[PDB]
């Protein structure tokens, strides 16, 4: 499967694609070097290194503006940057008191904001032009992942916290969920109905798990449900975390990545699984899909997942991509 | 403060289907042992490198 | 392959009416709640009656224990009577349905300088209603506290409270 020319130095935290109003393919990823790269993704397989950017620590969430002409960076540092691609000019548009996890684009007809959710217990909306937030949300604990999709949006926190928000006019809570989960969230996607509507998420554990939720579906008891993987297997199981986890922006079906070193496809109708991948060098950290989902993207890393022990400075981190449009569809 | 205590994979059990059967679980995750339980891995990380202890 | 959907740790909620009425006539007045909790928890010695229900009376014989009012007459009486409609979460797989029997218990208890008898009478069934119901956990005044897990447990509840959401009744303890 196709590497990434010129991949970082530091394990990969995050990865996200450029949105459809730019021309072409743009990938973006955040290591724990504390930098951010750029590069453009050709039909052909080839990648070409186009731009880079510092924070003062490791950089855990990266996405694009609307309109393809900035990057946001979330970081360690406890700041959020703007980056103008064009320029290669970056500045600082948000702060917190501890590291910031989270870091969404809220394009909504009445407003357009950053949302960044951090370990300082707190959700901060930010204008960009502005250095106060105009908008502060108070969290039940460390923001530990997040997803938007207007007019949702949800929160995973530290001790199995789980938040959906509305998004019109100002946004607001929405519903406080109990978990459905018994482990540490680790990560979540919201995914759409067959109208093309913001109608649920799913949310990955620590401990080999994902949990489907819908927020207003005809009967929860059988509808809600929850479904192992990333499991290796007379012996014992070994149970993996779910590291990453995106649904295809075109089929409706979703992709899971673990400390495993595996990724999965997945049904979540059909209640099926698709394909499960070779078992690689290390765990994969971060993982999505191009706008329309043709590409997979994938970063091999060290995720921390056995502690500083396991640690091997010296392998090398790599970045997959897989031109598999073929390979996520339903029967 | 980081990753001092070595990692030992907490163990349990599972049932596993239409094929009903019954294991045995080692969970690879040092935030499933009770020592880190309250962090996360990322946490953890940053921790174990502002420690200087990669 | 096909997904292995099968938990046990389901997060299933339930929906119901509830009536609970409790009279517990004792020797001496009672000193603190514990005490209460304790004589009260005797209600399940030698259970007769619904398995998939037991759970559930708990609950309300925990609700009882909370509103117990003193009758001045009598040798101390204390009564109290509970009724409403509610919406529980809990993890403890499918419930079988619950329909509108009343069922009886009358036990005695003997623990420290306290004698007597309780006596408990305790319906409850499924409420399909669509109409929003309060969490029964609302039905205690003091389940605004973490003192509530303690508490909880004097009757057999193991519940928890997370970062969000209401408390869980996570599973039960029948012994100790």
């Amino acid at each position: 499967d196709i590497e990434v020319t010129s991949s970082p130095d530091d394990s990969i935290g995050c990865l996200s694609f450029s949105p459809p109003t730019l021309p072409g393919n743009f990938l973006i990823a955040g290591s724990w070097a504390n930098d951010v790269r750029c590069w453009e993704v050709q039909d052909s397989g080839q990648t070409i290194p186009k731009a880079q950017q510092m924070h003062t620590g490791p950089v855990l969430d990266v996405c694009w503006s609307d309109d393809g002409s900035k990057v946001f960076t979330a970081s360690c540092d406890k700041t959020a940057k703007m980056w103008d691609l064009s320029s290669n000019q970056a500045i600082q548009i948000a702060q917190h008191d501890a590291p910031v996890k989270t870091i969404h684009w809220i394009k909504a007809p009445n407003y357009s904001c950053v949302m960044t959710g951090s370990w300082d217990k707190t959700l901060k909306f930010w204008d960009t032009r502005s250095s106060n937030p105009m908008m502060v949300l108070q969290l039940p604990e460390r923001c530990y992942c997040a997803d938007v999709i207007y007019p949702m949006a949800v929160v995973a926190t530290a001790e199995r916290g789980l938040i959906v928000y509305q998004l019109e006019n100002q946004p607001s809570e929405f519903r406080r969920i109990e978990s459905p989960l018994k482990h540490q969230h680790r990560c979540v996607a919201i995914f759409k109905d067959k109208q093309n509507k913001p109608t649920g998420f799913a949310l990955g554990s620590i401990e080999g798990r994902v949990a489907i939720h819908y927020i207003n579906p005809p009967n929860p008891a059988k509808d809600n449900f929850t479904f192992k993987c990333h499991r290796s297997n007379s012996a014992p199981q070994d149970i993996y975390a779910v590291n990453g986890i995106a649904f295809h922006p075109v089929h409706g079906t979703l992709a899971t990545v673990g400390s495993d070193g595996r990724f999965s496809f997945w049904d979540k109708d059909a209640r099926t699984k698709l394909k499960t991948s070779e078992q690689l060098d290390q765990p994969i950290s971060a993982c999505c899909f191009n706008h329309n989902g043709n590409i997979f993207a994938y970063a091999s890393s060290y995720d921390w997942s056995k502690g500083h022990e396991f640690y091997n400075p010296q392998k090398k981190n790599y970045i997959f991509l897989r031109n598999a449009a073929e390979e996520l569809k339903p029967r | 403060t980081g990753t001092t205590i070595k990692f030992n994979p907490p163990t349990g059990t599972d049932t596993m289907v239409g094929v009903s059967t019954n294991i045995s679980t080692k969970h690879q995750c040092i935030t499933a042992m009770k020592e880190y339980e309250s962090k996360s891995l990322e946490e953890l990380r940053l921790e174990d490198y502002q420690a200087n202890r990669k | 392959d096909e997904m292995d959907t099968h938990d046990p740790n389901q997060l299933r909620y339930e929906k119901f009416f509830f009536t609970v009425k409790m009279t517990v006539r004792s020797n001496r007045p009672f000193r603190t709640y514990s005490d209460v909790a304790a004589a009260v928890s005797h209600w399940d010695h030698m259970y007769i009656g619904m398995a998939g229900k037991r759970p559930f009376y708990k609950i309300l014989a925990f609700l009882g224990s909370s509103n117990l009012k003193a009758t001045p007459g009598g040798q101390p009486e204390y009564h109290a009577h509970c009724e409403g409609r509610a919406y529980l979460p809990h993890r403890m797989g499918k419930t079988p349905p619950m329909l509108n029997v009343p069922e009886h218990f009358r036990r005695p208890f003997n623990i420290g300088l306290y004698k007597g008898t309780i006596e408990l009478t305790m319906t409850i069934y499924d409420d399909e209603s669509l109409e929003a119901a309060p969490m029964i956990w609302d039905h205690f005044n003091s389940s605004k506290f973490s003192d509530f897990r303690e508490k909880a447990l004097m009757f057999g509840l193991i519940v928890e409270k997370k970062a969000s959401g209401a408390w869980v009744l996570d599973s039960v303890s029948h012994f100790k």
